[PDB]
């Protein structure tokens, strides 16, 4: 087990956990939680970044002295991937984008980059690879996002046959794009939902649950070639979910049914802007689409985690959106 | 049901072990002549009541106090343990 | 003006020590042995209480020696064995007491070096 | 011998002597002082198993322990056996004994041979140095039989030399005329001389008769030969003649046995079978090697596909022949109980923790018992020492050397068998200094001892 | 004595001895011992019951009038049955003199607060309570003054570890400062400096 | 006297170099490894042995009080040369 | 004999009366503390934490130790009510960032040498 990678200490900041993890996409929303959980137990984290060092500054205090190493990379180059994963025994893939840029479409982000990462990691001798896809990923999905994810799973499995695939369902949290997107609709007055938000059912999952699940999948010896589905405890109709979100935020709720075609047109207008879009054609289709049910897939409970309901963390997420009657669930 | 070993813990100078001591000095040898393959481990307590441990198959152990017993009493206890009757 | 309550002293709930550093620790009460490199005996006068050794590992950066137990450097000094025992019992620490070792007095005789018939006669000096 | 381990930043730096008047006074042997170099070499740091190619490969604790537990559940009784090495503490010995007893296995053996006839290990005084190390200063005649005290017990030899120098102690030896750093009387090499002393024709019988505090010391190395029972019987006859003629001066305890390995007395106290003849008579199918590095039992003496477990701290003659390797702790890395040749129980302290994934030995055995479903009652070191008190209560008295003498019963029980002596001269394993440096697995892994061996064999 | 040796002052020594005998004579109910050091410092060892009287006397007597409280602190000596010794340093401007008053207590026995005698004591006793855990009865408001809020233990006790039991960091998951058990990247190096071959024969203890 | 490890790293004067499987090498990527190029053992091995016609010689390292403590070196052994324990300079008597 | 000077209470009954008074004060204060510090815990689990902290010291049979603990608890309540504590100080009672330590023998044997 390479003596330098033998765990030591009491699992704290200056302990040694025996884990050398390269975390692609660590500067995002789930990346900060994954890096924090890795660093608080004494692992060494290699953080490949393509942005400005200033935007990665917040990850520095997450580890002891020398336990977090920042490295430049870009997804179009295999040599940067190679130099970033040479010495790791764990590779975690978190690269994703909810919109298409002029330089990267869904094909580059969810297919080509994951395939390159998996191939380079397999050539480099990395023991464990953990790839993130979507719960609703399938090759026949209406949205290109999900279709790309399905393709990505196929290529990651082909390049790294022992990779662990994790399929979360609409992660919610303090820096999420779920609760904040639904609560950011106050500016536009009445909320617009296709068919009044009464036809789609969501199963959101807490961010800390997903991060701890990734950590425990690293720890678990037999979770090599398995595929997990990380879902929350409760399923909600979208209408009552948004009603609960607005009630927690103390904001007035005025939901009006909107035509699907009309909604798509609205989404398209947002996309043209250079800056990140509040909504996109793919986004409105993704939030209108119902969450899949995969009972045969091992879940978060199979990793020794009890999923935390949205009712406990909704206040934490939505308190900043201000200036009791939890929603009804369907199971 | 098969006896595996016997242990006799007696104290060197205590009055309560005196009879037990006499037992050895008189007849331990004779017992060993009758049970040449049975281990009877004689060990020393201190500030503690004398004891007799018997170990049976699969690690089962029973202990009986020998405090203030005479030589005949410990002889009877050992015969009862050895013959298997309670 | 006096309660006259009968119970052994116990201050564990007041010292602020975490639970796993009371019941899991094993203190040793002893007179330290003389360093054999020197003949001075001034370091063997008092009683010492010290804690059990815990894990020490290597810092991945700089290779320094890292520890996780807060009592690794704690040593207390006592005048007698009884004082140290009382301190340990009132602090709720399980202890092992080692009796003091005193070098027994010896019979020295310079003239024995030049013995007429005994083997104590030396061949060189 | 009491010692001080000097460490720094989690590393053993040196060994110094610790003063104890009764045992080692102020000195330690060269091996004791300089063999700690081997603690940093050839160490066992991870659990190991056999792969499909038959080679040893690293694995987790769960994998190796489950693999051992499966075979432990598959077989039972006579098919399970264990061997203890020379550096095993009492806690691990009692844990292994309990674990094998829960399988209904009584074949728990030591590599060192002690004769089991008559009393055997039944009476403690039958296998102890009853006079004690300090008692050598009260003796006036000492007879050494088939031993080299200079290399087997250097501090005991130093005590003999001190008594010889200051009390005009008379020393006689039966065996090869080794250099003992003092002059002595060489009675001869043939073991038959013992009988000639017991009969009374040898004038040394008269010399022993006139003595007020006579001493007879028989080494265990002489017991390692096939005549161990007969040699012990002859020495017992000599001591019995001394007591019957010279009378009972009091509590002098003439008979003595000098041991060479640290774990032997504790194992005999716990009821282990001395020697490995039980394994040879009934070969097992699963064999536990608790630090057994003497090479007494190999795969040739075992059935095909015998499952061998080695638990220890050093990679030596016992590890490469094993199917599962469990990394244990050395004596500097645990708080453990050892009983010396006097019968005195003493305890070490943790100086550094075991390296890598190595663990405390009794903890390994307790975890294995839990995985196999035969969980042992004790969970902490205090509970294991309570178990030791239950099995042998003298193992928790940490400086006591006094005990009861049962020489008379053992003497009459030694007159049952009548094994004959061979015409083989008593030759100790350590003939010269070069044989003293390398004896155990720690010393064999030391470069300091290798340099010492090179220096003595050829000198510049 | 040559230039490297501190000069002695017998006049101040005699004066301090005489005043110590005077104080002991006036209050035999509480004064257990009186000492003068070789560098002319006077200490009076008293029973804990006499903290308020003796101090009051030393503050208000025409011949003493020690009107200033320079310092009040505690010393932890674990080998003693009464663990803590309480030390008052008083200054008299009228007679240009200093005095020290010593008493003792254990973990559970309270000591009378002396804020009624000296206002300056108010914070000092608080600090003692923070650092040694000695309770002062009838203190106007006794609470921690130096340690962090919610701090457990009393750091100046001898058995308290140097680095403590908990350390602080910032956690991003909970977005706040958290406290966790201490873990040092480099352990503090304990040095054994005391030599054998005693230094001062005049302080040698009987071998018992 | 800097050498090169088979992996490619410079071996320091203390002889340290991460082995091939060592993850800690990742700390040197996109950066450099600090190695001192002046090896003291080689540099002191280059100093010539001083020839002195005295049985005992004193060495202070040169510079007076700016050197090391003054020590005295015996030169009776002809097989070897006297070496300063502080500075490493070598001294020898004129044999033949 | 064994006569000692009191602190506040002469026997255990007065000590338990003081303990009950402090417990009432903490129980009353919990909801206001939850609202003022904008805690994400519930009032129920805050009162459970108060109960657990009180039960941690349930084995004390010495009245002096009891009312010293009462004094310390009153100091803690004083710190909480006057908002001298911050949110981090209040949340330190819950140990939310510490990974749980298993208690069984096998897990401790696996993680390391620490009992
Ligand atoms: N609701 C959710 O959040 C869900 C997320 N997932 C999946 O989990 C993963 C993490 O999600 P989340 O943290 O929200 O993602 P974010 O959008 O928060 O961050 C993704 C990370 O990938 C990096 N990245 C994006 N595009 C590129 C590119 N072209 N080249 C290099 N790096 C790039 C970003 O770096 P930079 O900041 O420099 O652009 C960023 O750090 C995603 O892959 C997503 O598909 C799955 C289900 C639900
Ligand atoms: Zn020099």
């Amino acid at each position: 087990l390479h003596h330098a990678l033998i765990p030591h200490g009491k699992g704290g900041r200056s302990s040694v956990s025996g884990i050398v993890a390269t975390v692609f996409g660590a500067t995002g929303f789930l990346g900060r939680y994954v890096v924090n959980h890795l660093g608080r137990m004494g692992s060494q984290v290699i953080v490949p970044y393509r942005c400005e060092p200033y935007d990665t500054m917040h990850l520095r205090p997450m580890g002891d002295l020398g336990q977090i190493i920042f490295m430049e990379w870009n997804g179009k180059d295999k040599d940067s991937i190679r130099k970033v994963v040479e010495h790791s025994n764990v590779v975690i893939n978190l690269v994703g984008r909810e919109w298409e840029t002029k330089n990267f479409d869904f094909e580059d982000v969810f297919v080509k980059i994951p395939h390159a990462i998996a191939q380079v990691s397999k050539e480099a001798g990395v023991e464990k690879l953990i790839h993130i896809s979507h719960l609703n990923a399938d090759i026949k999905s209406p949205s290109r996002y999900l279709r790309s994810k399905a393709v990505g799973e196929k290529e990651v499995r082909a390049a790294f046959p022992e990779a662990t695939i994790i399929k979360p369902s609409d992660i919610f949290g303090r820096e999420d794009r779920f609760l904040n997107y639904f609560a950011s609709m106050r500016w536009f007055g009445g909320v617009p939902l296709i068919s009044l938000g009464k036809e789609t059912v969501k199963q959101p999952v807490y961010i800390v649950d997903v991060s701890k699940g990734i950590i425990n999948a690293i720890k678990d010896p037999d979770a090599k070639g398995k595929t997990f589905a990380f879902v929350g405890p409760n399923r909600y109709l979208l209408f009552d979910l948004v009603q609960y979100i607005f009630a927690v935020a103390y904001r007035p709720f005025l939901p009006y049914p909107l035509p699907h075609f009309a909604y798509r047109w609205v989404g398209r207008l947002f996309e043209v802007s250079p800056f990140e879009p509040w909504t996109t054609r793919d986004k409105v289709e993704r939030v209108h689409m119902s969450d899949m049910t995969l009972p045969h897939l091992p879940g978060l409970e199979d990793l020794g985690i009890q999923a935390t309901p949205l009712e406990l963390k909704a206040i934490e997420v939505l308190r900043r959106h201000r200036t009791v009657k939890p929603a009804k669930t369907v199971n | 049901l098969g006896l595996r070993e016997i242990r006799i813990h007696l104290c060197q100078r205590s009055p309560g072990s005196q009879g037990v001591r006499d037992f050895i000095e008189k007849r331990y040898v004779e017992l060993k002549k009758a049970n040449p393959d049975l281990p009877i481990l004689i060990r020393e307590c201190s500030d503690v009541q004398p004891k007799l441990w018997a170990r049976y198959a699969f690690g089962q152990e029973k202990n009986v106090s020998l405090n203030n017993f005479s030589a005949d009493q410990v002889t009877r206890t050992l015969e009862n343990v050895l013959s298997g009757k309670a | 003006q006096l309660i006259a309550v009968d119970e052994k002293l116990d201050i564990t709930t007041l010292t602020g020590v975490p639970e796993e550093h009371i019941k899991t620790r094993k203190v040793r009460i002893f007179v330290p042995a003389r360093n054999n490199m020197q003949s001075g005996v001034n370091n063997t006068k008092k009683w010492k209480m010290e804690f059990d050794t815990r894990e020490r590992w290597e810092n991945p950066l700089m290779g320094w020696s890292s520890t996780a137990d807060p009592l690794s450097n704690l040593v207390l000094t006592f005048s007698t064995k009884e004082d140290a025992v009382a301190f340990a019992e009132k602090n709720g620490w399980s202890f092992d007491v080692e009796e003091r070792k005193v070098p027994k007095p010896k019979s020295k005789s310079y003239g024995a070096n030049f013995s007429w018939n005994k083997r104590t006669r030396v061949s060189t000096k | 011998s009491n010692i001080v381990v000097s460490t720094r930043t989690g590393e053993v730096m040196r060994i110094l002597p610790r003063m104890h008047e009764d045992i080692n006074e102020e000195w330690i042997s060269d091996k004791t002082r300089f063999a700690y170099d081997g603690l940093k070499r050839q160490r066992l740091t991870q659990p190991m198993i056999r792969n499909e190619k038959g080679l040893l490969t690293y694995t987790t604790w769960e994998d190796a322990l489950s693999r051992v537990a499966g075979m432990l559940q598959s077989f039972q009784g006579n098919d399970v056996a264990a061997i203890a090495g020379g550096l095993v503490d009492a806690e691990a010995l009692v844990a292994l004994k309990d674990l094998l007893n829960r399988v209904d296995s009584d074949s728990l053996c030591t590599e060192e041979v002690f004769p089991t006839a008559g009393a055997g290990t039944d009476l403690r005084s039958n296998y102890l140095l009853n006079t004690t190390i300090a008692g050598v200063e009260e003796a006036d005649v000492i007879l050494l039989v088939g031993t080299n005290p200079r290399f087997e017990a250097p501090l005991f030899n130093a005590r003999i030399r001190k008594s010889w120098l200051h009390n005009d102690l008379k020393v006689a030896l039966i065996g090869s005329p080794v250099d003992l750093t003092y002059r002595y009387d060489h009675l001869g090499d043939s073991p038959k001389i013992l009988q000639d002393i017991a009969s009374g024709n040898h004038p040394f019988s008269q010399i022993l008769k006139e003595a007020k505090k006579p001493m007879v010391v028989l080494g265990s190395s002489a017991l390692q030969r096939s005549d161990g029972t007969a040699i012990l019987a002859a020495v017992s006859n000599i001591a019995q003649n001394i007591r019957l003629s010279s009378g009972v001066t009091g509590d002098w305890k003439v008979m003595n046995i000098l041991h060479r390995i640290a774990s032997q007395v504790a194992a005999l106290d716990l009821g282990y079978k001395p020697g490995v003849e039980a394994i040879r008579k009934n070969p097992p199918k699963v064999l536990f090697l608790l630090g057994a590095d003497g090479g007494c039992i190999t795969r040739q003496d075992l059935p095909k596909d015998c499952f061998i477990i080695y638990q220890g701290h050093h990679g030596d003659v016992g590890a490469p022949m094993a199917d599962v390797i469990l990394p244990g702790a050395a004596y500097t890395e645990k708080s453990a109980t050892y009983v010396n040749t006097e019968g005195r129980a003493q305890q070490t302290k943790v100086a550094v923790t075991p390296p890598g994934l190595a663990r405390e030995d009794w903890k390994i055995i307790r975890a294995l018992s839990e995985i196999a479903g035969m969980t042992l009652p004790y969970d902490t070191l205090d509970q294991v020492r309570s178990r030791l008190e239950e099995v042998s209560p003298n193992l928790v008295r940490y400086d006591d050397v006094e005990g009861a003498n049962y020489f008379q019963q053992a003497n009459e029980l030694s007159k049952l068998v009548n094994q004959q002596l061979l015409a083989d001269p008593l030759v100790p394993p350590q003939l010269t200094i070069k044989d003293f440096y390398m004896t155990d697995s720690i010393s064999r892994a030391s470069q300091t001892m290798a340099k010492c061996v090179k220096a003595v064999t050829e000198g510049i | 004595t040559r230039p490297t040796i501190r000069p002695r002052n017998d006049v101040v020594h005699k004066q301090l001895s005489a005043f110590g005998q005077y104080v002991a004579e006036i209050l035999p109910k509480y004064v257990q011992q009186v000492q003068v050091s070789c560098f002319n410092e006077l200490e009076i060892f008293i029973h804990p019951d006499g903290v308020i009287p003796v101090l009051t006397f030393l503050r208000d007597h025409t011949n003493a009038q020690f009107k200033s409280l320079a310092d009040l602190t505690a010393v932890d000596v674990p080998t003693r049955q009464n663990r803590f010794e309480i030390v008052y340093n008083l200054l008299s401007l009228r007679f240009n003199s200093r005095i020290r008053v010593k008493t003792y207590t254990d973990e559970l026995t309270p000591i009378e607060s002396s804020v009624t005698v000296y206002k300056a004591a108010n914070w000092y006793e608080r600090e003692i309570w923070d650092m040694f855990g000695v309770f002062f009865a009838n203190h106007p408001d006794l609470r921690r003054i130096l340690t962090d809020y919610g701090f457990e233990g009393h750091p100046f006790r001898k058995d308290f570890p140097l680095s403590g039991y908990v350390e602080l960091r910032y956690d991003d998951e909970v977005k706040r400062v958290v406290a966790e058990p201490v873990e040092l990247a480099q352990e503090f190096r304990k040095f054994d400096l005391n030599s054998p071959w005693e230094a001062f024969p005049a302080y040698r203890q009987p071998p018992e | 006297g800097v050498r090169t490890s088979p992996t490619g790293e410079k071996v320091t004067h203390t002889g340290q170099a991460y082995d091939d499987g060592d993850y800690r090498r990742v700390r040197f990527s996109d950066r450099q490894k600090e190695v001192n190029e002046n090896f003291a053992i080689d540099l002191i091995a280059e100093q010539p042995v001083s020839e002195v016609g005295s049985r005992v010689i004193s060495c202070d390292g040169g510079g007076g009080a700016l050197g090391h403590p003054r020590v005295y070196i015996n030169l009776d052994k002809e097989t070897k040369t006297g070496t300063c324990g502080y500075c490493g300079l070598q001294f020898r008597q004129p044999h033949h | 004999g064994t006569s000692v000077k009191p602190i506040f209470s002469r026997d255990m009954n007065e000590a338990k009366r003081r303990v009950r008074e402090l417990y009432r004060a903490w129980y009353r204060e919990v909801p206001n503390t939850v609202h003022l510090f904008q805690l994400d815990i519930s009032v129920k689990q805050g009162r459970d934490k108060v109960r657990e902290m009180f039960m941690k010291n349930a084995h004390v049979t010495d009245p002096r130790v009891v009312d010293l603990l009462v004094i310390k608890g009153k100091m803690e309540l004083e710190e909480t009510i006057n908002v001298w504590k911050q949110r981090t100080h209040i949340m330190r009672f819950f140990h939310e960032t510490e990974a749980p330590r298993p208690t069984d023998f096998l897990s401790k044997f696996y993680v390391g040498h620490d009992p």
